[PDB]
RNA sequence: AGAGUGUAGCUUAAAAGCACCCAACUUACACUUAGGAGAUUCAAUUGACGCUCUGA
């Protein structure tokens, strides 16, 4: 049987920004700070605050506020880099900073003749090619950039085989270390997706079942 | 060399008199109890989630290696082969503010 | 899931106070860390 | 007794194993001993994350040889925890590393360095 | 006057009693037995029992053991049984729920120590 | 002169090549549980025992 | 479309027992102690609700 030999990849972005907390984790974190204070053992910062104003009361009867005030105003000096470049953009699907707290997945339109399918990015392999090397060749081919990704092993992650000439489709999983993703406004249709638009952009059974090996968290 | 840093510093002995006072109320320990109870609920639901993910993804990759075995008997021998790029493998933890 | 190993407390008992001081090394990257004398922000030159 | 059918009913030393390179021979492949260094400016997040790693590894049936810590450094102080691991699969290398990646709290880095 | 199995010195627990109080704390349920040397369960009281389970909040806490101690003690006074042996492991001896169980039994009317055999 | 055992020997099915892959008795209590279960089972050697021996209810109970 | 079906994770358990989670002692694990959450898909042995496999 003539097998239409197809390799692919599922690209991952690790979130540089941590996730926000649950409100139950808020009450638990506040509780752990209270009970953490309750079992501490005479920090010198309060020894330079509590007994010092006692001794000043003894001197007046016969600076920690400046340190806290300088720390407060210097806390007001450096503004934080905002964790949300996510709702202001809201349509920069091609951009790598679409989300910061979740994982982001590369996802590319392909126009065929018998089909016209929005596909998790593929490649075509040769029996001489290594499958890991098929995915390595898949990296710097379709995006046309200078990224830096990272694989883990020659183990695959998700396999789906469709016919109409036999075929098979192999899904690996890579991981972006860094990216010199030059000219992000490409003519290609790469779209970064958290989890939820993968069930929006990808309807069929060979594509509505990718999320069961996407690291959902 | 067996030098560790679990040895306690000597200054934490003498002035231990700042907080001898630990008193609470009834409803404070009630809400503390509800945080421990519902927080063990929350954490248990979390490891149910992660155990579901390891089960799902592990069976996904085993089914994948079975199909790759039965559709290419010279590629499942090399799918098991390990990479020498995973000796110095690193990843730093996440942050808050992007550079 | 970046909050599992964060909900902590000092598991020792011979420990003093620690305070949630936000640290930046050089990159405008703030991390919540506990340090002596309740600082609010840090930068290594 | 040696001639009765219940001979050796009370023996037990084959039931206690009262007693390094990697084993990748031809089909059954596994890493050798490892080292996972955890460096942080926090005792709390490094110790607690080392707990979460260690309880994952016991919850996924992995030999964890040691879980010691390294001494700190005068710099701020950098803390380290070393949680050794020996023996994984091809799939389980990927699935095992992706969770340790996807569970880091705040700025604490990893290492899949091996022994010596 | 009757024989106790005097032997069994290398083995836990000792078989030298006439009646044993054996607590079975499962994951969900506290259980309390009163047995002979035969293993014939004489008097039981479990929380796997509708008469006692419904008046409880949780079937496993110290309240479950004090409850099953009151119920077990009242059930054993009416069985003509006044002397048990309770022999715990040294961590179950120092548990709070078994100290509370023993205080429930002794306040109930049962002495947890058998008299000696008359030879 | 070995004679073969009559029934199955104990500690046969758990006897594997990789004991360190087998999870162990972490406690004393679990061995006491399994050990009492093996005490109560009928064996083929000589043992001590030879010589010295509806829906509405769950509905109202669950809501109750 | 058909087939296999079905108690919380597992059960030739009948609302159980082990599994599981937090808290404490432990660097940590483990033990142990204190707590926590649990289920027989819906109707009459039978049909129809949910999953898996084989189809287009």
């Amino acid at each position: 049987s003539p097998w239409r030999l197809l390799g692919a990849l599922c690209l991952q972005r690790p979130p540089v920004v941590s996730k926000p907390l649950t409100p139950l984790q808020e009450e638990m974190a506040s509780l752990l700070q209270q009970i953490e204070i309750e079992r501490s053992l005479y920090s010198d910062h309060e020894l330079r605050a509590l007994d010092e104003n006692q001794r000043l009361a003894k001197k007046k009867a016969d600076l920690a506020q400046d340190l806290e005030d300088m720390w407060e105003q210097k806390f007001l000096q450096f503004k934080l880099g905002a964790r949300i470049t996510e709702a202001d953009e809201k349509n920069d699907r091609t951009s790598l900073n679409r989300k910061l707290d979740r994982n982001l997945v590369l996802l590319v339109r392909e126009k065929f003749g018998d089909q016209d399918v929005w596909i998790l990015p593929q490649a075509e392999w040769q029996p001489g090619e290594t499958l890991r090397g098929t995915a390595e060749r898949t990296l710097a081919t379709l995006s046309e950039n200078n990224m830096e990704a990272k694989f883990l092993g020659n183990a695959p992650c998700g396999h789906y085989t469709f016919k109409f000439l036999g075929a098979k489709v192999f899904f690996f999983k890579a991981l972006l270390l860094t990216g010199d993703f030059s000219q992000a406004g490409n003519k290609g249709h790469h779209v970064w997706v958290t989890k939820d638009e993968l069930g929006d952009y990808l309807k069929p059974k060979y594509l509505a079942q990718v999320r069961r090996f996407v690291s959902d968290l | 060399i067996p030098i560790e840093d679990f040895i306690t510093p000597l200054k934490f002995l003498d002035k231990a008199r700042e907080r001898p006072q630990v008193e609470l109320t009834f409803e404070e320990t009630e809400r503390r109890a509800l945080l421990l109870k519902k927080w063990s609920l929350y954490k248990q639901q979390e490891r149910k989630m992660e155990r579901d993910t390891i089960r799902a993804m592990l069976e996904a990759q085993q089914e994948a290696l079975e199909e790759l075995q039965l559709e290419s008997p010279k590629l499942h021998a090399e799918a098991i082969k390990r990479d020498p790029n995973l000796f110095p493998f690193e990843k730093e933890g996440p942050h808050y503010t992007p550079p | 899931d970046s909050s599992r190993a964060s909900l902590t407390r000092v598991h020792r008992q011979a420990y003093a106070r620690l305070y949630p001081v936000l640290l930046v090394k050089q990159d405008g990257s703030t991390i919540h860390i506990r340090y002596r004398e309740p600082r609010r922000m840090l930068a290594m030159p | 007794y040696k001639t009765k059918p219940t001979h050796g009913i009370g023996k037990y030393k084959h039931l206690i194993k009262a007693e390094v390179r990697a084993i990748n021979l031809g089909t059954d492949y596994e890493y050798g001993v490892l080292n996972i260094h955890l460096t942080a400016y926090d005792m709390t997040l490094a110790e607690s994350y080392a707990q979460y790693v260690h309880n994952l590894c016991n919850s996924l049936s992995i030999k964890v040889e040691e879980s010691y810590a390294m001494p700190t450094k005068t710099i701020l102080t950098t803390h380290e925890r070393v949680v050794q691991i020996s023996g994984l699969s091809a799939t389980f290398a990927e699935i095992f590393l992706e969770i340790i990646q996807s569970s880091l709290p705040e700025g604490v880095r990893l290492s899949v360095k091996e022994h010596t | 006057v009757a024989r106790k199995e005097r032997g069994w010195r290398t083995v836990f627990p000792s078989r030298e009693f006439w009646h044993r109080l054996r607590v079975i704390r499962t994951q969900h349920h506290v259980e309390a037995l009163v047995e002979h040397q035969n293993g014939k369960v004489v008097v039981s009281a479990s929380t796997r029992e509708w008469a006692i389970k419904k008046h409880l909040y949780s079937t496993r806490n110290v309240v479950a053991c004090e409850s099953i101690g009151r119920v077990l003690a009242q059930r054993c006074l009416e069985a003509g049984i006044n002397f048990m042996v309770y022999q715990p492991t040294p961590w179950e001896a120092a548990s709070d729920s078994m100290k509370r169980l023993q205080s429930a039994m002794t306040e109930g009317g049962v002495v947890l120590r058998e008299p000696q055999r008359i030879y | 002169r070995r004679t073969p055992p009559l029934g199955p020997m104990p500690n046969s099915d758990i006897d594997l090549s990789n004991l360190e892959r087998l999870e162990k008795y972490r406690s004393f209590d679990r061995y006491r549980r399994r050990a009492e279960q093996e005490a109560q089972a009928p064996h083929w050697w000589r043992t001590y025992r030879e010589y010295f021996g509806r829906t509405q209810q769950l509905l109202e109970r669950k809501q109750a």
